[PDB]
This record gives C-alpha cells, sequence and structure tokens, in this order.
C-alpha cells in the first residue's frame, strides 16, 4: 500500500475510483510530477505500518545447512564446489579421490 | 591360579548387552546423514589396512602349528571358501 485516506462521509463510488487512479498516476515520479497533496472537506490521512516484512525471512543459513548436508552425504569437499586457491585445490582433489572413491 | 576368581566370577557371571535402543539406532543410521557418512568413513577406512605376519613366538597356544603361508592367505586373501576378505572385515 502506498497511502490510506479516510472519511466518515459516503462518496460516489465511480468518482472515488477515478480519484484513486488520478492520485496513483500523478504522484509516482516515473509517471508524474506532482508531490504535495492538499486534503479538504475532512479526508484524513491514516498512518500505518508494514505489519509483516520480508526482512524476517532470513532463511540464508538454514538452506546453507541443507546444502552442506547434501554435499556431505556424497563426501565431496566444498572447495570442489567453489574452487579456491591452489594450496586448497590441488590437495582437495587427492582427498576426494582417495577417501571417497 | 587366582584365588579371587571365584569371587570375581560372581560380580558378573554372564555378559550383558550394552547397545540398548537397537531399533532407533538402525533408524538413525538409515535416515540421519551425518551418522551415515561418519560411520561409513570409519568402516571403509579401517577395512583397507593390510596385515603383516611376523616371527613366531615359541609359546604354546590354541591354534597350534598353522603354517605361516596359510595364515597369511586367510588374513590377506580369503577368510573362508564363501565370503570375501573385504566383506568379512567390514562385518567384523
Amino acid at each position: 500500500i502506498g497511502l490510506i485516506l479516510e472519511t466518515d462521509e459516503i462518496l460516489n463510488k465511480k468518482l472515488r475510483e477515478r480519484k484513486q487512479e488520478e492520485l496513483q498516476l500523478d504522484y509516482n515520479p516515473s509517471t508524474g510530477q506532482s508531490s504535495v497533496l492538499i486534503l479538504d472537506g475532512g479526508m484524513k490521512a491514516k498512518p500505518y505500518s508494514q505489519i509483516s516484512s520480508f526482512k524476517d525471512l532470513d532463511f540464508k543459513e538454514d538452506i546453507a545447512g541443507f546444502n552442506k548436508s547434501i554435499c556431505l552425504a556424497f563426501g565431496v569437499p566444498q572447495v570442489l564446489i567453489d574452487g579456491g586457491n591452489n594450496a586448497n585445490i590441488r590437495p582437495n582433489i587427492e582427498l576426494f579421490y582417495y577417501m571417497t572413491i | 591360579l587366582n584365588p579371587g576368581q571365584r569371587i570375581i566370577r560372581d560380580m558378573e557371571p554372564v555378559s550383558h548387552r550394552t547397545n540398548r535402543k537397537p531399533f532407533t539406532t538402525g533408524q538413525a543410521y538409515s535416515k540421519i546423514e551425518i551418522l551415515n557418512r561418519t560411520a561409513n568413513m570409519v568402516i571403509d577406512s579401517a577395512a583397507e589396512c593390510s596385515y603383516t605376519v611376523g616371527d613366531k613366538y615359541n609359546i604354546v597356544t590354541y591354534a597350534n602349528g598353522v603354517k605361516t603361508k596359510t595364515l597369511d592367505t586367510l588374513l590377506n586373501v580369503r577368510p573362508n571358501p564363501f565370503m570375501d576378505i573385504s566383506t568379512f572385515r567390514r562385518l567384523v
């Protein structure tokens, strides 16, 4: 939601819908220029907040754990999934070959 | 021999198992990854050590008089007519 406006009056539905589309197209900087808004006749702007946010879906470590489990069940080092430095890479191939295969 | 033996005998006259929870252990090994991997690493690593047979001590024993070449062939090559060496080692 971008904005909430509120009244105790009853408003003509067709004109209300038109007004919503005018505000939406005018205020966005991509579409339109206008930015100040003047309310009259008692329309009130209602403050609100994002009651549930994408920020709380910090899955990132849990899925990483599952990837490690899968990678571990076969027994392939992560350096082979990434590629690292020389000192990492050349011994890890021998690790993978000798221990697993 | 050992005078105390008759007493020690009564402290534990028969062995008892210690792997309680055998079913849930077999579930865990069959279903939980980190157990399966670490156990397989240990078993598969231990199974591939060769055995060397050395000199013979003069003391008498149970398995008397077995020629070294036979014992070597049994340990390294073929435990019995029907089962390989690797399967035998991994089972043990």
